[PDB]
RNA sequence: UUGGAUUGUUCACCCACUAAUAGGGAACGUGAGCUGGGUUUAGACCGUCGUGAGACAGGUUAGUUUUACCCUACUGAUGAU
RNA sequence: GGCCUCACGAUCCUUCUGACCUUUUGGGUUUUAAGCAGGAGGUGUCAGAAAAGUUACCACAGGGAUAACUGGCUUGUGGCG
RNA sequence: UAGCCAAAUGCCUCGUCAUCUAAUUAGUGACGCGCAUGAAUGGAUGAACGAGAUUCCCACUGUCCCUACCUACUAUCCAGCGAAACCACAGCCAAGGGAACGGGCUUGGCGGAAUCAGCGGGGAAAGAAGACCCUGUUGAGCUUGACUCUAGUCUGGCACG
RNA sequence: GCGCUGGAGCGUCGGGCCCAUACCCGGCCGUCGCUGGCAGUCGGCAGAGCGAGAAAGAGAGUGGCGCGGACGCUACGCCGCGACGAGUAGGAGGGCCGCUGCGGUGAGCCUUGAAGCCUAGGGCGCGGGCCCGGGUGGAGCCGCCGCAGGUGCAGAUCUUGGUGGUAGUAGCAAAUAUUCAAACGAGAACUUUGAAGGCCGAAGUGGAGAAGGGUUCCAUGUGAACAGCAGUUGAACAUGGG
RNA sequence: CCGGCUCGCUGGUGUGGAGCCGGGCGUGGAAUGCGAGUGCCUAGUGGGCCACUUUUGGUAAGCAGAACUGGCGCUGCGGG
RNA sequence: AGGGGCGAAAGACUAAUCGAACCAUCUAGUAGCUGGUUCCCUCCAAAGUUUCCCUCAGGAUAGCUGGCGCUCUCCGCAGUU
RNA sequence: CGGCUACCCACCCGACCCGUCUUGAAACACGGACCAAGGAGUCUAACACGUGCGCGAGUCGGGGGCUACGAAAGCCGCCGUGGCGCAAUGAAGGUGAAGGCCGGCGCCGGCCGAGGUGGGAUCCCGAGGCCUUCCAGUCCGCCGAGGGCGCACCACCGGCCCGUCUCGCCCGCCGCGCCGGGGAGGUGGAGCACGAGCGCACGUGUUAGGACCCGAAAGAUGGUGAACUAUGCC
RNA sequence: CGCGACCUCAGAUCAGACGUGGCGACCCGCUGAAUUUAAGCAUAUUAGUCAGCGGAGGAAAAGAAACUAACCAGGAUUCCCUCAGUAACGGCGAGUGAACAGGGAAGAGCCCAGCGCCGAAUCCCCGCCCCGCGGCGGGGCGCGGGAAAUGUGGCGUACGGAAGACCCACUCCCCGGCGCCGGGGGGCCCAAGUCCUUCUGAUCGAGGCCCAGCCCGUGGACGGUGUGAGGCCGGUAGCGGCCCCCGGCGCGCCGGGCCCGGGUCUUCCCGGAGUCGGGUUGCUUGGGAAUGCAGCCCAAAGCGGGUGGUAAACUCCAUCUAAGGCUAAAUACCGGCACGAGACCGAUAGUCAACAAGUACCGUAAGGGAAAGUUGAAAAGAACUUUGAAGAGAGAGUUCAAGAGGGCGUGAAACCGUUAAGAGGUAAACGGGUGGGGUCCGCGCAGUCCGCCCGGAGGAUUCAACCCGGCGGCGCGGUCCGGCCGUGCCGGCGGGGCGGAUCUCCCGCUCCCGUCGGCGGGGGACCGCCCCCCGGCCGGCGACCGGCCGCCGCCGGGCGCAUUUC
């Protein structure tokens, strides 16, 4: 609220907090980001690098959907199916494995990440990380493509 | 004149941007006017459901989206004449139909027949003379029954299966995720260019041996 | 500590008288005291420079000089304690 | 690279060179084009605008930060002792 | 080249000579290697004329020596009616210092109500956000061998053909 | 500056004295620090302390009458010690400083007198400002807790409006000039009449048009306002005509 | 300081060097003074001037241009 | 009839406006340049300096400043010797 | 009789008129006759930082729908679609974030398992001691030599991920190929290395908007004027 | 030569109709800058924006793919969120900047040309008769006229259609004339104090109205009434009442219009040309070897053409069918009509305008453009007397009030006069310190009391201690009895709700000859959490207690009797 904002204790300065030398002119830098190659040169390198030029190839009518692809992690995989399937997998005597499927949580790649427990898994997903891959089978389980 | 530290903006404000501008102080009085011709529509229909006609179901297009089930615009000629339905009468009962949607698949469409044999049995179709019953009307009694429906005429859910454990086998095991993405990755890359250069070969070995 | 010829002249030179015709300051004293002769608006013409518009501490010509009744100062004039 | 202290140049664009390099977008092949890296073409106002004059017919915002008038400090010069 | 000149054109220059005066940077007539004259960017001349710019002479006169007086209307006073510019507060000087010329500050000189008629020394008096000079990455009139273009114009192709 | 010459001058000096917001002590205000102390008001359900140079318990267990005791402590509160206090541009914090409206709240105020305004009245607060007393007023007004802003003026050759000095001043000075008697009238240098003296001097200060103005033309009444004095007059005002 | 490992670097030489563990020594190894360290956001500023001493141009300047320090600016007060 | 008219030509006249008329709109045009910038108290407290810029009346960037804190104590630091 | 304060007068000392620009202002620098009223950093959006609240690897109904003040308020959850965050790197094809030990023939089974060092607030243990006559003596506390597990955080050494360079030897097959994968050592990254974000509100700073208020010389668009004057004609 | 047709073009005050212009907030088509930014400026930016022109509607436009995509595919147009400040464009500088998919609001599809098939089976106008006519229509009679074969109407349009044959198969569709039934536009109305005192000028102010705590309340919004009123009045609430007009429905007859449909098989047909496209030029767009549009030139094809975001060639695919047209809905609104509201403004504010305001007034014109509200409850607007000609005073009177006297509520400051006080030759004025004089204030002028004790004069229904009743507190009672809760737990031959990505008899759906092999739903079991009931422990009742007993305190009523108490 303008009750609490610093122009309620500037009245009765003359200068209302801008200055007597330089006063608070209109633009006395230029409209916006006017000379960043010319006298703001220091600044747009100290602290905005890379900013001019082009880099790379040019890709006209690009569609997000073609690239979309989220990933999940081994730390939260355990995570996406409830905490019952887990309890009664480790308990199982039979040696079934329980089936993930990350598709249907809505994680196309899985990503190897985080330690994953001592227990038998069937990963059902669309992408797999070397890694991923490793651990699963290094932990005793198996990896299904789907399309 | 930029800070020391901060992003860079361009702001899209220098055109007249006041002179067009909309406010939505009307936002809850268009709520109510959108309320009352829906209700007004609804008692307008009484028997009919105020969601309208049944739509079919349909799967997005994208790869983004292309794991759920959406209402379409509605159903195809090819599945009306499976199900028996003419296309003139499916909009009089109640039916939405678009000729232009085509079937690629067979579970789609076999499930869109399905959806429409469920639709015609729940359906509850009055006499066009109250007087007169005919072959295709309903029971009385089960004329005096009837009643809109809030919401949607059987709802599209996102059925989703689910399988049991099952044992591991070493085959499942023994599979190579990562190693099968690449090479199907490298197959489908250099399909082509192996073609070629197996005519290519083939068609200088044969100068050779000739 | 002058009268004059010449020049807008400050300077300068000459004629004559005299006793001497000494030098300077006061916002280079003094434009709400004057004049506008010259610099220095806008019009013009000559010469030089520039393709040109134009320039010329080179020359010539015509070219609006506003106001005091206010305070003080000074000149006088009533009066006042 | 020159015994050392100097002898030289960003963005974008163009040109050349290099990979059995990537993309050319619904798939395959080949020209072409676009990419990555390393050089060259350039800015001498040299941390890099693409740039001829006049205005006395001039205009605007300002500046005694900045001249020509007067006024101050020194007196080179001028005058005087 | 013919012509012409210290010209309305000559810095040096107030050129040199003669005349015009007692005295002339003025005027006129001459002389010319003329900073930088000159032939239709016209030269030279020339009767008449010019509210054009110059020098001299005769007459004339207060322009002056050297000021004086008279008239009409103001100014002056009264009756009636009656504004405006301008105004930080205001208003006596000398020196000192100071933002380098004070009315106020310091030291002195001193100062005495309300006032009338003149006057132009000062108020760095009043009008106008200096027009001169400079700055502005502020312009406008104009010019061109400045940059970028454009009407129009000439030419070629295509269609009418 | 006055003035000063057995200095009130000059050079070397001795005592004494003079005073700054400087220094020492003291009072008050505020800031900072000790990130100090206080829940211990533990009372006939009791025993009054943890200032003292020295790290730790006025600690417990096994054997040899009278019915009494001040304040405190809005802990965002209270209290104790020290040091410090300048300030442009600028920054931050506290405002029980100020204005307007909104949600709550004061069994708020008020025709037995609100806001506003004036006041040589009583005060408070450093200060922003505030509360009472006296006079006019006749219909609304305020305190606290939160919210919101078109929220505080000495200037900007500021905008609008009003009023001073100038000042009863400048001026009412272009075109020769008025005088006498009477009338109306309350009032006459200015109207009317009569007489005299004048001017325009037939390219006029005369008589009539066009453009332009539009009732200014005529009669009566008024003298409120205007005709830069005044008016008994008007091209002024009001009535009716043309 | 004392032991013990590691090394693909360098080597006559368990040579050199570096790294990593274990063990021991408190008279806290000049004086004086002082609680320190660290991270974000950020206004205003970006025309200066003067003075002792050093010093450049100019004869000189209340001139112009430098170095240290202190002031004015931003600052009142006693004295001149 | 306005970048047009007209000019025996002075940039003259074009409704008191002419080296480009008047009215309305764009338009509250832009300004690195002047002017102003409104209540109290307390606390802290500067710079006119480096570098770069068609930069010199300005900015960006360091430096100076304030605010907010945070990690520790009852070893460290110093315009000093 | 008292009343400092508020009215007037007298005296002593001090005392130049304010604002603004400036290194320097009382200035012979500009604005200012006086008074009353109005009057100038506001609002929208974006970002950053700091602070308050809710939830928390989740968070948010802002759009839509269901039920005088109320155009409010409540609810949706199979309306979380979607934004932000939870994963970065590369131009892209793409890839995408510990390992060590034991036995057998690079591969198989089992074990340990998610860094180290220095400084690190706090916590844990305790060589003894805190007395009422003196000795042994227990329980509740308190202090303490010394020794530890060390928050957050800082510094260094390691390790892992993506791009790139070099030296390389192996591994896999549905299509043994100009196939795919793996190591060590340097290097570039806005990375990981046992979360810290999301929503709302407040303050500050910057920006684009008229943008603290007033101010041009100019430019463009559309219309009105030859009743003055310039010129031609009747 | 003439007569009679057709075709092109004229003249009609010919008969019957239509357009013209205006508003223009929103919308459609065209044209279209410079301010500004880029710290200059030329490309860009401002910006398909202002200005200018044309055309409507209640909405307009758009609109049912020559579409989006490359996926397991969606499926008209339009609008919100999101995509996204992204792809991309940009002196790659300043800056500009979409689209797909997804979630919603809404959702509605269609019709010609062409190819064909039916005796032009079609349509318009005039004359007459009947019916209702203030949306000129329906039926019938005209060897009445005309349009049209240079193509009207029926079938029929990319989703196939038509015709023939074979099977199945329905009649109630549709108007409109007349006529009987149960949602709006206005009119007239509906509850309760002027109750008793009391101020006032007037009350709507203040007190009371019982043991019907005045009356009504589905009505305590507002306004007016001589203040500030739920009850005085209008209205207010009401699924409250009465009257008139009209409306969408649900019936009846009446006239005619059509006697129409689906599946299988056989045969034929199927498309819009100066148009696409290519070259070039110009504008636009994010569209970048050219997104869109336009001018010129070339200018087609039909297993063809378009699109598939990098130009081209070859080759398989995916998706539509351009050059014809219609269509409500969701959407925009600063013009207009009638309304409601406000954390807004309160007469220098707010629209320029609260009032005889776009009026007065100025300019030739285009245009510019104000200042200006408050008597009083009621004019009760000051009778009458007096001086003056009058303006205007002095009395008197109205009003509570003229200290409200016709621009009249309140009435500041600058400014001016008068009265009173003080001072005055260094312009005025100011800070510190006093002194003097005035103004009022201290209702001051014999000066505070408050507790305990002593002493003297007194007056009470009087203290302590006991009795009864009531109330409260207290761990009383180490462990009284009974209830309640746990953001505590345990047991359960208990009765349930929620969730689960834990498993597993019945029904519906599709392929095969009642069966073997599949999907969806329901049911059952299991687990987690929660609700209730029973039993057993822990803690609390100091966010959450009841009955006894014990102690204490307090209050009332008695006995208390004056060396106590007040
Ligand atoms: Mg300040
Ligand atoms: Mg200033
Ligand atoms: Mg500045
Ligand atoms: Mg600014
Ligand atoms: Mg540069
Ligand atoms: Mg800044
Ligand atoms: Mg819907
Ligand atoms: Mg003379
Ligand atoms: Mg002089
Ligand atoms: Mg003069
Ligand atoms: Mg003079
Ligand atoms: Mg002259
Ligand atoms: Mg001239
Ligand atoms: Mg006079
Ligand atoms: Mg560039
Ligand atoms: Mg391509
Ligand atoms: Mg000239
Ligand atoms: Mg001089
Ligand atoms: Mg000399
Ligand atoms: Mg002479
Ligand atoms: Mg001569
Ligand atoms: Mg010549
Ligand atoms: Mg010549
Ligand atoms: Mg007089
Ligand atoms: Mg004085
Ligand atoms: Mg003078
Ligand atoms: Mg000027
Ligand atoms: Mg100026
Ligand atoms: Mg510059
Ligand atoms: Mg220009
Ligand atoms: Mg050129
Ligand atoms: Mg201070
Ligand atoms: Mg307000
Ligand atoms: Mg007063
Ligand atoms: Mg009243
Ligand atoms: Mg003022
Ligand atoms: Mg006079
Ligand atoms: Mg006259
Ligand atoms: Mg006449
Ligand atoms: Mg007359
Ligand atoms: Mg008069
Ligand atoms: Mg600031
Ligand atoms: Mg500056
Ligand atoms: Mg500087
Ligand atoms: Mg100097
Ligand atoms: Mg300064
Ligand atoms: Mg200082
Ligand atoms: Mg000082
Ligand atoms: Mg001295
Ligand atoms: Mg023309
Ligand atoms: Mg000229
Ligand atoms: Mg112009
Ligand atoms: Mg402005
Ligand atoms: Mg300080
Ligand atoms: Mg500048
Ligand atoms: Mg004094
Ligand atoms: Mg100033
Ligand atoms: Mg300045
Ligand atoms: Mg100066
Ligand atoms: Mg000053
Ligand atoms: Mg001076
Ligand atoms: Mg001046
Ligand atoms: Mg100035
Ligand atoms: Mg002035
Ligand atoms: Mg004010
Ligand atoms: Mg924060
Ligand atoms: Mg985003
Ligand atoms: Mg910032
Ligand atoms: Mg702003
Ligand atoms: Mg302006
Ligand atoms: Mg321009
Ligand atoms: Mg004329
Ligand atoms: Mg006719
Ligand atoms: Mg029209
Ligand atoms: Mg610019
Ligand atoms: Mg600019
Ligand atoms: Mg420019
Ligand atoms: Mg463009
Ligand atoms: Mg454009
Ligand atoms: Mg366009
Ligand atoms: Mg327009
Ligand atoms: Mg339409
Ligand atoms: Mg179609
Ligand atoms: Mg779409
Ligand atoms: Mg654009
Ligand atoms: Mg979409
Ligand atoms: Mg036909
Ligand atoms: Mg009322
Ligand atoms: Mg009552
Ligand atoms: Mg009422
Ligand atoms: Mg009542
Ligand atoms: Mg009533
Ligand atoms: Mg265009
Ligand atoms: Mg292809
Ligand atoms: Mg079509
Ligand atoms: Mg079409
Ligand atoms: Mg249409
Ligand atoms: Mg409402
Ligand atoms: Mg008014
Ligand atoms: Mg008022
Ligand atoms: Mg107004
Ligand atoms: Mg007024
Ligand atoms: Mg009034
Ligand atoms: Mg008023
Ligand atoms: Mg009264
Ligand atoms: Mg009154
Ligand atoms: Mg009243
Ligand atoms: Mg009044
Ligand atoms: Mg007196």
């Amino acid at each position: 609220p303008s009750r609490l904002r610093k122009t309620r204790k500037l009245r009765g300065h003359v200068s209302h907090g801008h200055g007597r030398i330089g006063k608070h002119r209109k633009h006395p830098g230029g409209r916006g980001n006017a000379g960043g190659m010319h006298h703001h040169r220091i600044n747009f390198d100290k602290y905005h690098p890379g900013y001019f030029g082009k880099v790379g190839m040019r890709h006209y009518h690009l569609k997000r959907n073609q690239s979309f692809c989220p990933t999940v992690n081994l730390d939260k995989l355990w995570t996406l199916v409830s905490e019952q399937t887990r309890v009664n997998a480790a308990k199982n005597k039979t040696g079934a494995a329980p089936i993930i499927d990350v598709v249907r949580s809505g994680y196309y790649k899985v990503l190897g990440k985080g330690k994953l427990p001592k227990q038998p898994v069937i990963v059902k997903a669309k992408f797999f990380s070397r890694r991923a891959e490793e651990k699963i089978k290094g932990v005793g389980g198996a990896c299904v493509l789907v399309a | 004149a930029p800070s020391r530290n901060g992003m860079i903006l361009k702001p899209h404000f220098h055109k007249d941007w006041q002179r067009r501008v909309a406010t939505w102080f009307n936002q809850p009085a268009r709520k109510i006017r959108r309320r009352k011709a829906r209700q007004a529509r609804a008692r307008r229909i009484a028997p009919r459901p105020a969601a309208g006609p049944i739509r079919p179901i349909v799967r997005c297009p994208t790869v983004r989206y292309h794991t759920k089930v959406r209402a379409g615009r509605g159903f195809s000629l090819e599945e009306l004449r499976v199900a028996g339905i003419h296309k003139k009468v499916a909009r009089t009962i109640g039916i939405s139909v678009d000729p232009r949607r085509r079937n690629k698949s067979t579970e789609s469409l076999q499930a869109n027949v399905q959806r429409l044999k469920e639709y015609r049995s729940k359906l509850v179709l009055f006499p066009r003379k109250p007087s007169a019953p005919k072959k295709g009307d309903s029971s009385a009694e089960e004329l005096k029954l009837a009643t809109q429906l809030t919401g949607p005429v059987m709802p599209i859910r996102n059925v989703f299966k689910k399988e049991k454990a099952r044992v591991i086998t070493e085959e499942e095991k023994n599979f190579k995720a990562f190693a099968s993405l690449r090479m199907a990755r490298a197959n489908a890359r250099l399909f082509g260019i192996r073609a070629k250069r197996a005519k290519e070969a083939a068609e200088q070995d044969v100068e050779k041996k000739k």
